[PDB]
């Protein structure tokens, strides 16, 4: 049974009155530090702070100097030198953009897809290791602090179509990629080569050689499969070995590679199994472009419908039918919920829809 | 079973990134 319970405190409408495709709370920020989040839509990034009593709190508002920009993601990192908080985004141009988010100045940008980014991730324990998922079919893996592109996973055996979204694990070791070509592939980033090819950007020093970084180019994922969902999946994340996934066929596939007993680290590229271990069923999201997210210790999962009905799911639950805490839910929200950020004490959920408002749920 | 193990695994796992996170002090914006 899930003990979990909220309720909305506060809601906002940004002025811009575009779909906003992107809410991340900034999980870097030290315990007792205001509690920030980031929502990305249209050309726009805005920033904002959670305060008592439901108060939003608008910080600062990063407006592209393209106006034709469509953001679709953005991802929280922190300079590893000064311990300066750094948000990259990017969306439709299929550029990636460092910006200061204290003074909201482009700080440097990363051109190479050919064409629209999907989704941005921070590895967990290297804040200057970047992944970038495209339209382009590839996924590109960057070092920010050298300015070098480590590795881009695509080619012979990589996507067919549009990546839509991937996740590293918990400690940094793969990533778990997912796109229009129905299938999931897991890419290992502990390999002895990648793990070498990351040792390398940052040996390389364009004040030392003229000569260009040569990036790997992976072509041969770990494990392939198109056997969980029937049609595009759109969302994908690691709970510890196992995966989670969702199409449109309203759930999120618990899953993992290989018969039930096989160890993640020992399935063999080649494993032509999966194992379904579970469904988060719910209603009214089976159109294109809808994350679900977890909170920092993976307790609890959200997903926003089309309708603005906010489902979560207590993870700690063993059956996925008795995991399901009550439906958040607002008579005034009414339009379709994109995405969800936990912030990290998971004491505030944030929502953001397709008619520019941001919901705040309060952990009762 | 598999959960209970999947559970401790990311217990575990979480402690790692929390202790990581406990260690840094990230200015605020
Ligand atoms: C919530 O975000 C994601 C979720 C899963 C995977 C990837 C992303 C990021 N990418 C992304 C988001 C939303 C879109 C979209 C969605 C709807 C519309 C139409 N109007 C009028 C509502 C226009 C653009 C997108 N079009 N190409 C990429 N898009």
């Amino acid at each position: 049974k899930c003990k979990y319970s909220f309720k909305c405190v506060n809601s906002l409408k940004e002025d811009h009155n575009q779909p906003l495709f992107g809410v991340q709370f900034n999980w870097h920020s030290k315990e007792g530090d205001p509690l920030v989040f980031a929502t990305v839509g249209s050309n726009r990034v805005t920033l904002y702070e959670c305060h008592s009593q439901g108060e939003i709190r608008l910080l600062q508002s990063y407006v592209d100097a393209d106006a034709d920009e469509n953001f679709y993601t953005c991802a929280w990192t922190y300079d590893s030198n000064t311990s300066h908080p750094l948000l990259a985004v990017a969306g439709s141009r299929g550029i990636i953009r460092i910006i200061n988010p204290i003074t909201m100045q482009c700080i440097k940008h990363y051109v190479g897809h050919g064409n629209a980014i999907n989704e941005l991730k921070f590895h967990p324990r290297d804040p200057n290791l970047l992944l970038s998922v495209s339209k382009d079919h590839a996924l590109r893996l960057w070092n920010i602090q050298t300015d070098t592109l480590v590795a881009i996973f695509g080619g012979v055996e990589g996507h067919r179509d549009e990546v839509l979204s991937a996740d590293y694990d918990l400690l940094g070791e793969k990533i778990m990629s997912c796109g229009m070509d129905h299938s999931l592939k897991l890419w290992r980033i502990n390999s002895k080569r990648m793990m070498n090819a990351i040792k390398e950007s940052y040996d390389y020093n364009p004040n030392k050689t003229n000569r260009p970084f040569i990036s790997q180019k992976i072509h041969f994922p770990d494990f392939s499969t198109r056997d969980i969902h029937r049609n595009y999946v759109d969302c994908v994340r690691w709970l510890g070995d196992l995966i989670l996934s969702k199409s449109c066929e309203n759930a999120i596939v618990c899953w993992k590679p290989g018969k039930m007993e096989d160890d993640i680290d020992k399935i063999k590229p080649s494993e032509s199994n999966v194992t379904i271990l579970g469904r988060f069923d719910y209603s009214q999201c089976d159109i294109w472009y809808m994350r679900f997210s977890m909170d920092f210790w993976q307790k609890m999962l959200a997903l926003g419908n089309q309708v603005g009905k906010l489902y979560v799911w207590d993870l700690e639950v063993e059956d996925p039918h008795k995991a399901k805490c009550t439906t958040l839910t607002h008579h005034k929200c009414g339009a379709a919920i994109r995405q969800t950020s936990f912030s990290r004490d998971s004491s505030i959920l944030i929502a953001v829809c397709d008619d520019a408002s941001i919901w705040r749920w309060d952990r009762l | 079973s598999m959960f209970s193990s999947n559970r401790q695994k990311i217990l575990e796992r979480t402690e790692i990134l929390n202790q990581e996170w406990k260690q840094r002090r990230i200015q605020p914006v």
